[PDB]
């Protein structure tokens, strides 16, 4: 076998070459946080919320697109690993609007529960939030670009899954929008599941729209008729 | 409103006679006053 | 005319309080242990909020402290008037009820003022208090003690010498000192009987090793040394309230940690964070470690302990509540023995039971 | 703003009436039906848009903390004013 | 002195402490003497009725041999004395020193589940 | 030796005081409960939840409330492992379905595959 | 305190105090039901600088319970703790 | 497979405590008809206390039959003071319930339960 | 970690580790895990069948003296085949400690009644099997204590859901208060309000 | 810090054991008790003149329930559910949709007023001070089904009682 042997917080465990970090904290049992990766997307890499500490390195690395090396020991309950996701907590909720109570993903944004377990309790922003212009994408998704945290799972999925190369990043620095630039609606048969993967409110479904809430919702597992695939 | 009084007796209300059609000579109500009134009688406030 | 067997039987108030606890947070849960001693509401909050706070490995602040042990005495003076007054009416001295109850109203005025209920607060909560006291709260405090050493000397004057009251409680229920302990007696029956324990004095809690009171213990295991001991504790109560006084300290009322206390309403507007952890508590609830602990307070009734488990979930796997007069109604039947028909409702009145905490 | 329906019910702000054939009319019998008639789309439609000279604009509602979150809203658009998600007021850019 | 009261209710002041104590700790030395030496048991205490019968031999007072033997009354230290004679005769009545008489379940005692 | 032996299979049903209209006409569910797809945490994935069937709820004449006949529906028991909710539903005499866990399988990323040579996977932007 | 001087020498002769020294109903002397607004303090975790969470979180320092023994000399007997002290009776009031 | 018993070391002492309940109850059955000034007759309550022993005898393990023998006596002893009401003796008749269908036709008609 | 953090005890911690290797050096027939929390409370697991002779030694012991029984609590872990835990309290006034002492049960299994030792657990464990069916063998005088008369079932059990399966109502037909069926008028709504990330990484469990 | 109530030896002596014989041939301490009843009788009692007088009551009192407005006349609920999610009793029932304007408005809001118990922990977890717990409490009914509010009979509440619940938040908000 070609399996190399890293450490989590000391504990060994064998992985593929090529392995990320993320994945081998999978492996050992723990869940980096995150808001950019996922596991069926490319790897972007800019949400800077995976950031770990390797032990004698003086850099924190981007767990989610770092390889493992041989002999890595990998710490993720470690200070400046804590130190490194309170900051990023703070910079992720400085331009953020208060709009939980009047925002579906509450009771299940991504933000939220992570804010409440790796991130600060308290805010030292004192200056005035942006605002962005909402836009039009179709009655399928309702759309509240003030609350997008620019983690570019929309175009990862519509360039890579869907196939429509219609979402893109325009404008520059904190002015930076995710959008079509012009009055164009993301039609595709897959297109729903954006809402799906924002971890934000950014994105909801329309037809949900202001009617229930998370934890009152009681779930089936049951299976789709609408075609064949089951 | 009379200070001398102890604290409870020192501010009170005398229904009115007829209130909304109602003949209320003897049947007075607890529920009578407005919430103006309320709050001054109820010694939430000094001011009336 | 004798009594050779007593057998009470219990379950008429049996609600299921400790089952409906397992299906709420543990915020939505407080209110439930202000319904089960509904005399002495404000010290089963407190025992509760120590249990939480010790598996929480936070404290509450210092001024916070300091209410709860003053609200904690006041509410000493709420039970042992409510004790000492019904226990004379059903004994027939129905005169002393009354007078005693007015000052029972006035501090009634103190809960409504500062929680907004006049008897179900729900005001010490785990992490502090719910509010600050309002302005001029305190200078109503001190006037009401100031005259209340007088209250108690009239009901002191009606019954501690009268002849007539002496002749039900001399030698009536009589527990010797090795007895009580076995049968799971706390609080003033331990003091009465001569035992030499308080758990304020023994395993203090927040500042009640800060203050100065004495501890009164009886001589003879009666119903009159019981007696005398709940009016002194009266009396150590006024001096516990006039040293919190003299002694409360400026700052803060609620753990700064905001993950377990919520944020004021002022930077709950303003900031992302705050306006976040208020929707998260207020929803989902804190996340208490995993563990038990049991975490009991002396309750005016007695020892009043709450074993608290926790799964790391925000809700409680299991919460037992134990109560003094669950354990002092089963020694009923042996306190009773050989003695007359009247002379049990003496029993069942110098043994301060509220039926809300022996059914929970 | 309320309206009366034919067989002589008021509809709520909901838009909830009871239907002709509905045996639950027996209910209010002898007795009244409660609404508001102080509908708050009505009185919210009445408030004058706000102009200001500026990109963003912040509500609260007024009072401080008397009021609302503080939200921040964009008026880019110059087609339609921009609606404050928890008051309901208007706001326009005078540019 | 001859004390008036112990202040404990059914607790009754004992004329002679000294020779009931000494009485009562050779009984439990006699009672320990059944007990195998292995067991840890018969060990521990033991060595705390010696140095117990120690300090009640050493002391003629009994004021100040109350507040060194940190008993509280001599009362209560002598229905002490009789409630581990009627221990160490249960201990010799159960045999406790043996191995453990069944290991638990894999996950018996394993919170959180 | 104080110790005798059963050998026939353990059946409790007769002391649990339950009414046999919910023993003997109930399907209890045994699975691992899926992740929610609007959150990527997998915490609530790591017991195995037990639960039964849905019946009937209705609506309330007077309220429009949600009202029911059926005494077990908020009924949701956790065990460790798929043998402890196994044994606990035959000791209790509940017919049971039990579904396997459905584990992700494990996938193979390179930050270096958006940049590549000749290959489709490279990303359109960044 | 609206009762005459015979009376008032009646009621404190038959009590036995002096009974308007101590007056169990309220007057003048209580506080405005009114007051000013107050200004309420902050707690020591309102700082813009060396307030990292990190350094301050409780409930993360929780451990789990540590197993002393486990089934997978002339040592000295203990005790759960030093035995307890002698309460020392009041100098304030005895009683005796 | 070796387990600590309650009080039978077999069946046959299980068949007899059940045998002595039976007897107890059988002989108790028309003083709480006469005590409690119930509206059934001395042969409908006999046949309800051979309904209920029917209904439960299907067991075959003595710790089982054992605890059930216990609750009986309980249940017993509970009717030979008097602590239950008329209401609580009541309880084994279900007068007031409409009763259930048990074919499958009616079951349809009146609702989804199975 | 000063203001808001709750100090520890460290002599404490000690001196209760010191004791529960003392009773488990002394009693190793019975016990069978000696474990200290991180805020000082001793916990002793130990075998049921020992359940009499260790609470005699916490009573009688001359370094012990737990004389008295503060509370007696059985808990339901369905996960195990010995689904009960019986939980004793143990407070000792001479050296001003705290115990817990704790067994397991499953339904059928009988546990020695602790009566002769303490007199407080005659009701104490009595609740027990009015809640949980625990049945405690040679008690003076076991039955039910919280629950009505011609209750079915033992409410306290995790199975047992949180509105029973009978409700009382008066019926004027047969004028009295008859048992039914319960049909709620509002369903208890049930919140799943356990969020989906990890909050404690130090009690995280190993996985399989 | 013990005291030893009732630990007094009496006197032996002539005088002392002279007055015991007088006090309980003489019925001094009944004598005493008599005194101080009669000395109570001529006190001005404590009865206040309900309905024309009434308690003292704080602006924190929590009485019957209400849904407030912004002063414009929309109304500040915006069916977030957090007062529904912290009920203890579960009295509060919200269905929400969006309506003509869009904007996030609830189309159902009952409060169970027999199921309450009166906490005030939904108008202490209201973001925009929707709900309130108001200073009335003379509002018993004849009937159990008039004690189950609707959405209408609360803000009905709301517009009768603003005058003072504005008021009562205006002098308590600043302890919040
Ligand atoms: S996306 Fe999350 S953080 Fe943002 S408003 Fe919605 S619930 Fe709040
Ligand atoms: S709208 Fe959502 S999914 Fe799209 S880039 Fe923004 S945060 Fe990511
Ligand atoms: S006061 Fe409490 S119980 Fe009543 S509706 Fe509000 S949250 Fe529910
Ligand atoms: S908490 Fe306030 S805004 Fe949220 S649903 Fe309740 S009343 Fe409406
Ligand atoms: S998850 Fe790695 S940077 Fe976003
Ligand atoms: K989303
Ligand atoms: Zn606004």
């Amino acid at each position: 076998s070609n399996l190399i042997e890293v450490f989590v917080d000391g504990q060994s465990v064998m992985v593929e070459p090529g392995t990320t970090v993320l994945q081998a904290c999978e492996k050992v049992g723990m869940q980096i946080p995150r808001f950019c990766y996922h596991e069926r997307l490319s790897v972007a890499g800019n949400c800077r919320m995976c950031l770990v500490e390797i032990e004698k390195a003086p850099k924190v690395v981007a767990a989610c697109a770092m390889p493992v090396m041989k002999g890595w020991n990998i710490l993720t309950n470690s200070e400046k690993t804590k130190k490194a996701r309170e900051g990023v907590m703070e910079f992720l909720l400085a331009n953020h609007p208060l709009d939980c109570p009047i925002c579906d993903q509450g009771g299940e944004c991504d933000l939220q529960d992570q804010s409440m377990m790796f991130g600060s309790d308290r805010s030292r922003f004192l200056e005035g939030k942006r605002a962005v212009e909402d836009k039009n994408i179709g009655p399928l998704v309702k759309t509240i670009m003030t609350r997008c945290i620019q983690c570019t799972r929309c175009i990862r999925f519509a360039s890579e899954i869907a196939g429509v190369d219609d979402l893109g990043t325009t404008g520059r620095g904190n002015d930076m929008q995710v959008g079509t630039y012009i009055e164009k609606m993301f039609m595709s048969e897959l297109s729903g599941n954006i809402i799906d993967i924002c971890p934000v409110g950014a994105l909801t479904s329309k037809p949900y729209a202001f009617t229930a809430r998370p934890w009152e919702t009681r779930k089936t597992e049951s299976i789709d008729v609408m075609d064949a695939v089951g | 409103e009379d200070n001398k009084q102890f604290f409870g007796r020192h501010r009170w209300v005398i229904y009115t006679t007829e209130m909304n059609g109602k003949n209320t000579f003897w049947d007075v109500d607890g529920s009578m006053v407005p919430p103006e009134w309320h709050r001054w009688l109820h010694c939430m406030t000094d001011d009336p | 005319e004798m009594v050779r067997k007593c057998d009470p039987h219990i379950g008429l108030l049996h609600r299921g309080t400790e089952k409906l606890i397992e299906y709420k947070t543990y915020l939505q849960a407080l209110p439930y242990f202000d319904r089960l001693d509904y005399v002495s509401m404000m010290c089963n909050e407190q025992a509760y909020s120590l249990a939480v706070e010790k598996l929480l490995n936070i404290q509450p602040p210092p001024r916070a402290q300091w209410i709860r042990v003053l609200f904690g005495e006041i509410t000493r003076l709420l039970n042992h008037i409510m004790a000492v007054t019904t226990h004379a009416l059903d004994i027939g001295a129905m005169t002393p009820f009354f007078w005693m109850f007015e000052e029972r109203e006035k501090m009634f005025e103190f809960y409504e003022r500062v929680s907004g209920a006049r008897m179900h607060a729900a005001y010490v909560r785990p992490g502090g208090v719910h509010q600050d006291l309002p302005l001029g709260l305190m200078d109503d405090i001190y006037e009401f003690s100031k005259n209340f050493s007088l209250r108690i000397d009239e009901l002191e004057e009606m019954l501690t010498n009268n002849r007539i009251w002496r002749n039900r409680t001399v030698d009536i229920g009589v527990v010797t000192a090795e007895d009580a302990l076995n049968y799971g007696f706390s609080g003033v029956m331990l003091r009465g009987s001569g035992i030499q324990w308080d758990l304020r004095k023994t395993q203090p809690y927040d500042v009640y090793d800060q203050v100065e009171f004495d501890v009164p213990i009886g001589s003879r295991g009666d119903c009159y040394d019981r007696y005398l001991c709940r009016v002194e504790e009266m009396r150590q109560s006024i001096r516990i309230i006039s040293q919190c006084l003299n002694k409360m300290p400026p700052g803060e009322i609620k753990v700064d940690d905001a993950k377990v206390s919520p944020p004021k309403r002022a930077e709950m507007k303003t900031s992302m964070e705050s306006l976040i952890h208020h929707f998260k508590l207020y929803t989902e609830g804190y996340q208490v470690p995993p563990g038990a602990t049991y975490t009991a307070i002396e309750a005016p009734k007695g020892e009043f302990g709450v074993y608290l488990v926790s799964d790391g979930s925000s809700r409680p796997y299991r919460c037992k509540i134990k109560a003094p007069g669950f354990a002092h109604l089963a020694g009923l039947d042996k306190m009773s023995k050989g003695h007359m028909l009247a002379d049990v409702v003496a029993i069942i009145g110098t043994q301060d039971i509220v039926f809300g905490e022996v059914d929970r | 703003g309320v309206r009366t329906s034919p067989t002589g019910e008021k509809v709520t702000h909901t838009g909830q009436v009871y239907d002709d054939e509905d045996y639950r009319r027996v209910r209010f019998v002898g007795r009244q039906k409660e609404v508001n008639e102080n509908f708050a789309i009505d009185l919210i439609a009445e408030q004058p848009v706000s102009q200001v000279g500026s990109r963003v604009i912040s509500c609260d509602g007024g009072g401080g903390a008397l009021g609302h979150p503080r939200v921040y809203i964009n008026l880019d658009k110059e087609t339609k004013t921009g609606t404050c998600g928890y008051c309901g007021l208007q706001f326009r850019q005078q540019h | 002195l001859l004390k008036k009261t112990t202040g404990l209710v059914g607790l009754a002041v004992c004329e002679t402490p000294h020779e009931r104590l000494k009485i009562l700790y050779t009984k439990i030395l006699d009672v320990l003497g059944h007990i195998p030496k292995n067991a840890a048991y018969r060990k521990y205490t033991e060595q705390i009725t010696n140095e117990k019968l120690s300090i009640v031999k050493a002391e003629p007072d009994v004021k100040k041999l109350e507040e060194q033997l940190q008993g509280g009354q001599i009362e209560e230290v002598i229905l002490q004395a009789e409630n581990e004679l009627s221990l160490a005769r249960k201990m010799i009545q159960w045999k406790p020193w043996e191995p453990l008489v069944e290991e638990p379940p894999a996950s018996q005692w394993k919170w959180p589940i | 030796t104080q110790l005798i032996t059963v050998d026939e299979k353990l059946d409790i049903t007769t002391l649990t005081g339950v009414p046999e209209e919910h023993i003997k006409t109930r399907k209890a569910r045994i699975f691992v409960p899926a992740r929610n797809n609007m959150q990527s945490g997998v915490n609530n994935t790591k017991k195995w939840k037990m639960e039964f069937d849905t019946r009937e709820r209705w609506e309330n004449p007077l309220m429009g409330w949600a009202s029911t006949a059926d005494p077990l529906s908020n009924l949701v028991l956790t065990f460790s492992t798929k043998e402890d909710a196994i044994a606990f539903a035959e000791k209790n005499g509940w017919s049971y379905d039990v579904e396997e866990r459905k584990v992700p399988k494990p996938k193979s990323k390179s930050y270096g595959a958006n940049f590549s040579w000749n290959k489709r996977t490279r990303v359109s932007t960044k | 305190a609206s009762a005459t001087r015979l009376i008032q020498g009646l009621r404190n002769w038959a009590s036995g105090r002096d009974l308007q020294a101590k007056l169990q109903l309220r007057y003048q002397e209580i506080s405005k039901r009114t007051q000013p607004p107050p200004k309420l303090p902050v707690g020591p975790s309102h700082r813009l600088s060396n307030n990292y969470y990190c350094a301050r979180d409780g409930r993360r320092e929780a451990m789990p319970p540590s197993i002393v023994m486990s089934s997978q000399s002339e040592k000295k007997a203990v005790s759960p703790a030093p035995p307890i002290k002698r309460w020392e009776l009041s100098q304030d009031e005895p009683y005796l | 497979t070796s387990v600590k018993p309650i009080f039978s070391r077999d069946m046959n002492e299980a068949k007899r405590r059940v045998r002595e309940l039976y007897r107890a109850w059988y002989r108790e059955v028309p003083n709480t008809v006469h005590l409690f000034q119930l509206d059934i007759s001395v042969k409908q309550g006999r046949d309800k206390v051979r309904e209920m022993f029917k209904k439960n005898a299907h067991v075959t393990d003595p710790r089982v039959v054992d605890l059930l023998v216990i609750k009986g006596k309980m249940e017993l002893e509970e009717t030979i003071n008097v602590w239950k009401q008329r209401t609580h003796v009541m309880r084994f008749f279900h007068e007031t319930e409409a009763p259930r269908p048990k074919d499958f036709l009616s079951k349809f008609y009146v609702g989804h339960d199975p | 970690t000063r203001p808001t953090v709750r100090p520890r005890n460290d002599v404490a911690h000690k001196q209760l580790s010191a004791f529960g290797e003392y009773v488990a050096e002394i009693l190793p027939k019975y016990v069978q895990q000696v474990q200290v929390s991180c805020f000082s409370e001793l916990e002793i697991c130990i075998h049921p069948d020992g359940v009499i002779p260790v609470l005699t030694f916490l009573r009688d012991h001359s370094n012990a003296q737990f004389k008295s029984l503060a509370d007696l609590t059985a808990v339901d872990i369905p996960t195990r085949q010995n689904r009960f835990e019986i939980v004793y309290n143990l407070l000792s006034l001479r050296f001003n400690s705290r115990i817990r002492v704790k067994t397991y049960t499953d339904e059928l299994t009988p546990v020695e009644s602790s009566v002769s030792v303490y007199k407080a657990a005659n009701w104490y464990e009595r609740e027990i099997w009015d809640m949980f069916g625990v049945f405690f063998a040679n008690h003076p005088d076991l039955r039910r204590i919280l629950t009505d008369y011609g209750f079915e079932g033992h409410p306290f059990r995790k199975d047992f859901p949180l509105s029973g399966y009978v409700e009382l109502r008066y019926d004027d037909e047969v004028k009295r208060v008859v048992a039914e069926p319960v049909e709620l008028a509002q369903e208890f709504r049930k919140f799943d309000l356990n969020s989906p990330w990890e909050a404690f990484p130090a009690y995280r469990q190993p996985p399989e | 810090t013990y005291k030893y109530v009732n630990l007094r030896e009496p006197s032996m002596d002539m005088k002392s054991v002279t007055d015991r014989a007088a006090q309980t041939l003489l019925w001094t301490e009944l004598i005493r008790g008599l005194g101080m009843t009669l000395s109570y009788l001529f006190r001005e009692p404590a009865t206040i003149n309900y309905p024309f007088e009434k308690g003292p009551l704080s602006p924190r009192f929590r009485g019957e329930h209400a849904l407030r407005r912004y002063p414009s006349g929309e109304e500040r609920c915006i069916a977030c559910k957090l007062c529904e999610a912290v009920c203890p009793a579960q009295a509060i029932t919200i269905e929400a949709e969006p309506r003509a304007d869009g904007s996030r408005r609830t189309t159902r809001y009952d409060i169970d007023m027999t199921k309450c118990i009166y906490c005030g922990f939904c108008q202490e977890a209201c973001p925009v001070d929707a709900i309130v717990e108001g200073p009335n409490f003379e509002f018993s009914t004849e009937t159990h089904e008039e004690l189950l509010y609707n959405k209408e009979k609360l803000l009905n509440n709301g517009d009768k009682w603003e005058a003072e619940i504005a008021a009562n938040i205006q002098a308590d908000y600043l302890y919040r």
